[PDB]
């Protein structure tokens, strides 16, 4: 799957809904074929691999144990409750498969909120005790670095990717091991309706003629103030982001923000 | 030369989620089958005593592949429950993002997780780029030359001569295998045009952030419509159109010619796959109270029978335990739902999966493209009929063609290119209705303490419904019930085969260690675990 060349790169998919895969795919300048083709060696990808069952496991066997090592990318949170029942891929629990093979990695990247902070299975009551990556597997000395939302900015991914190729090392990290390039602002803070909000001028609803002037959603429950992400910077696919479509931020960036910012069209 | 004993995949690839198949061969085809989906997260549980306005960005997660349409159902749901009727305008903003989720959604299926149980990428490096590129010219108005083929063919060259392969490691065609037909020049078109699409898919993706904020993940639904006052703009408008036009043209001049030569080619697979009842909710409303304002209608046929097409009464749907890892044995109407989760192992009690089983008057119903596309032309769908036939008169096979894996995947594309024209009409009601003074996108409303609400929404997988009771103004019960777990839960408390379980039978094998033939029946009913199971 990979030698020499192109680093290796195995994605691992555990309790996810499959889109922070979808948002590596839209990936712009580089574009996902440039990515496959020419930057990396993607080993192992469920959702895109040819190999199915018998040979899919032989190729994420292959690819982990190559003597040239190996970038994990992981997606999904780990189901831990029940001795990790919840969650089996080849009939191996989640928390079985990420606990042999990730002390393997030469890093790791927790992509998305539930690979960093356990996301949407994490959230109360939590019936099957689903954990952020290095949460799961603090003991056994993994340290993931976290790429943070739901799904995060793809510009993100392929951003630390980069820099950890060239750099051999992870960028400036936060306390909650997200890169500071990325994460070191809040999106209130670069919001375009923070004059609104500093004038108190708040949307009362939806439906309302504040809203169709692009008054502040605070009061509408906009979580920017409290949580840590470059989307009106870098945006979404190249043209929009929550709040340039009307609708409060929801916090999904932050830990645990299924039960800290909720409800969420309130403040 | 044909193998007796059973036969794992797990896990499937190039579906969303974690599904094991099992089966069983006697002397070369698939006497009997099992769907085991193997993830469990419990977002119903998860919802229980939360604010209502909450549901649809939880749902939402149920899914990044069939992103927003959850979001859509939830909304519709509750708007349902709190008996809203949103503007009319939300209502087309609504159901414009929703046709291009369908046409990003099933691009992106036929390349980048079908194709490659019928294409051999590695044979495309022997091929003839100039006779290659007359074929592709001879199927489509886009004119392909040579020099075109050739550079895929000398990237593609230099990437198999690293010897890394990455994401075609260990492929079932890797060395030939005798159920890959394709000749070279046909590989390498399949094969430019996978890498085509990849770029592709970014604009149809991106025709959904335009009103929508960003995908995945949608951000522009509210109870009562939407929120995206730009959305009303000449210039997004604009811009929502360019990216339709260029991904319809995609649809109309690449995905299509190249499901009919790859169909044509592996035409045998009429003759397996097939399934017997079909259920569909219909999409892109006029009255969001009203099923039968849709675009596409509802339906309920039975045995084939599409001269007796059956209404579609919500109160027929029950889901089935007995064979799931859930307590007891009762089946359920999703108002009186239940998630209960007991883990028994594999086949423990006759259990083998985390999928309820959904019964329509006790029996399993296929969704998704094949029966939206059948029921549509059975009610005389004027467009649905003139690209099916098309299809029908170019593939040389007959209606009874389209009860199979082969069918099945053709409706996938018929289905694209019926959206991908009705998109067009939608956008020209929007912009109509803007120029008559309409402006409004959301509507006032108010939380009942006690209510029951249901949003349907015909997915790109099938009919997805989501069911909520609200007591004391919180979620007392939030049901989901998904196309996919229609289609590939397991057996229920009467031990009918699911869709996919019983379309298995009659599967031949040429190589068990190498067993394409099933991927190829199981990845065209589109699975999405994530989705089934929730
Ligand atoms: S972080 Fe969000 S988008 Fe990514 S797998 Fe989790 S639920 Fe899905
Ligand atoms: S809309 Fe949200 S992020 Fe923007 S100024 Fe208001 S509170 Fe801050
Ligand atoms: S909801 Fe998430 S995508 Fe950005 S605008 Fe808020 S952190
Ligand atoms: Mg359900």
């Amino acid at each position: 799957l990979m030698g020499p060349r192109r680093p290796s790169v195995v994605y691992l998919h555990n309790a996810e809904c499959t889109g922070c895969s979808e948002s590596v795919l839209r990936a712009f300048e580089p574009y996902i074929d440039t990515l496959i083709l020419d930057t990396l060696s993607l080993d192992y990808h469920e959702t895109i691999m040819a190999a199915a069952g018998d040979a899919a496991e032989a190729a994420l066997e292959q690819a982990v144990n190559s003597p040239h090592g190996f970038i994990a990318v992981v997606e999904g949170g780990i189901p831990t409750a029940a001795n990790g029942i919840y969650g089996k891929v080849a009939n191996h629990t989640m928390l079985d498969i990420c606990s042999r093979i990730l002390p393997k990695a030469q890093a790791v990247i927790a992509y998305g909120t539930c690979a960093t902070f356990g996301g949407v299975q994490a959230a109360k009551p939590n019936p099957t005790g689903a954990k952020g990556v290095n949460d799961a597997l603090k003991h056994l000395g993994v340290k993931a670095i976290n790429i943070a939302g739901c799904p995060p900015n793809p510009y993100n991914l392929v951003g630390t990717i980069v820099y950890y190729l060239k750099n051999k090392a992870a960028p400036e990290l936060d306390s909650l091991n997200r890169p500071t390039m990325f994460f070191g602002q809040t999106v209130h803070e670069q919001c375009p309706r923070l004059p609104h909000f500093d004038a108190g001028e708040f949307a009362p609803s939806f439906e309302s003629e504040e809203a169709r002037k692009g008054w502040c959603l605070y009061e509408l429950g906009c979580k920017g103030p409290v949580t840590m992400n470059n989307c009106p910077k870098i945006k979404f696919n190249q043209t929009n982001w929550p709040v340039d479509a009307g609708h409060p931020c929801i916090g999904c960036s932050e830990p645990d923000f299924w039960d800290a910012m909720t409800p969420f069209y309130q403040n | 030369s044909s193998y007796s004993g059973p036969i794992v995949v797990d896990p499937v690839t190039r579906i969303e989620g974690h599904l094991r198949i099992e089966v069983e061969v006697e002397n070369g085809k698939v006497k009997n089958a099992y769907s085991s989906s193997t993830l469990f997260r419990g977002l119903e549980i998860i919802l229980k005593g939360r604010d209502p306005r909450d549901a649809q960005h939880f749902t939402q997660r149920t899914c990044g592949v069939c992103t927003y349409t959850h979001a859509l159902a939830s909304t519709r749901c509750v708007d349902n429950a709190v008996g809203v009727h949103i503007p009319k305008n939300a209502t087309y903003i609504r159901n414009l993002v929703l046709g291009a989720q369908y046409l990003h959604d099933h691009i992106v299926h036929f390349y980048h997780l079908h194709a490659l149980d019928f294409v051999d990428v590695t044979a495309a490096l022997k091929a003839d780029p100039a006779k290659a590129a007359k074929v592709a010219s001879s199927i489509s108005p886009r004119k392909t030359t040579a020099a075109d083929l050739k550079a895929v063919q000398d990237k593609l060259k230099t990437f198999v001569e690293t010897g890394q392969l990455g994401p075609f490691t260990n492929a079932y065609f890797l060395g030939g295998h005798p159920a890959y037909y394709l000749d070279p020049e046909t590989n390498l078109i399949a094969t430019a045009h996978y890498l085509e699409a990849l770029r592709l898919q970014v604009k149809a993706a991106r025709a959904m952030a335009v009103f929508g904020a960003k995908n995945p993940h949608t951000q522009f639904t509210v109870v009562g419509g939407v929120t995206c006052y730009d959305a009303l703009t000449p210039q997004r408008i604009a811009e929502f159109e360019a990216l339709w036009k260029e991904t319809k043209a995609f649809v109309d001049e690449v995905y299509i010619p190249d499901l009919l030569v790859v169909a044509a080619a592996y035409k045998d697979w009429t003759q397996y796959g097939g399934t017997d009842n079909f259920i569909t909710f219909g999409e892109f409303p006029k009255d969001e109270y009203d099923l039968n304002s849709r675009f596409f209608k509802p339906g309920v046929v039975f045995k084939r029978d599409f001269k007796n097409i059956k209404p579609f009464d919500k109160m027929q749907i029950e889901e089935h335990v007995r064979h799931s890892w859930y307590e007891g044995a009762e089946a359920r109407h999703p108002w009186k739902g239940q998630t209960q989760p007991k883990y028994t192992d594999l086949h423990g009690d006759d259990r083998y999966s985390w999928m309820k089983a959904p019964r329509y008057m006790g029996e399993p119903m296929e969704t998704g493209p094949l029966a939206q596309v059948l029921i549509a032309y059975s009610q005389g769908h004027p467009k649905v009929k003139a690209v099916t036939d098309a299809v029908l008169a170019k593939l040389g096979v007959g209606p009874e063609a389209l009860f199979s894996t082969l069918g099945r995947t053709a409706a996938r594309g018929i289905e694209t290119a019926v959206i991908a024209e009705y998109v067009g009409v939608m956008l020209q009601e929007y912009k109509d209705n803007i120029a008559k003074g309409d402006n409004v996108i959301c509507a006032p409303w108010e939380m009942p303490k006690q209510a029951e609400g249901v949003g349907f929404v015909n997915a790109p997988r099938g009919g997805l419904s989501h069911w909520i009771r609200i007591e004391d103004g919180k979620i007392g019960n939030f049901q989901l019930v998904v196309p996919s777990t229609w289609t590939l839960g397991p057996r229920c408390d009467k031990n009918k085969l699911s869709p996919v379980e019983a379309s298995l039978i009659g599967t031949p094998v040429a190589d068990a260690k190498r067993p394409v033939e099933i991927l190829r029946t199981v990845h065209s009913f589109d699975p999405c675990i994530a989705c089934g199971v929730h």
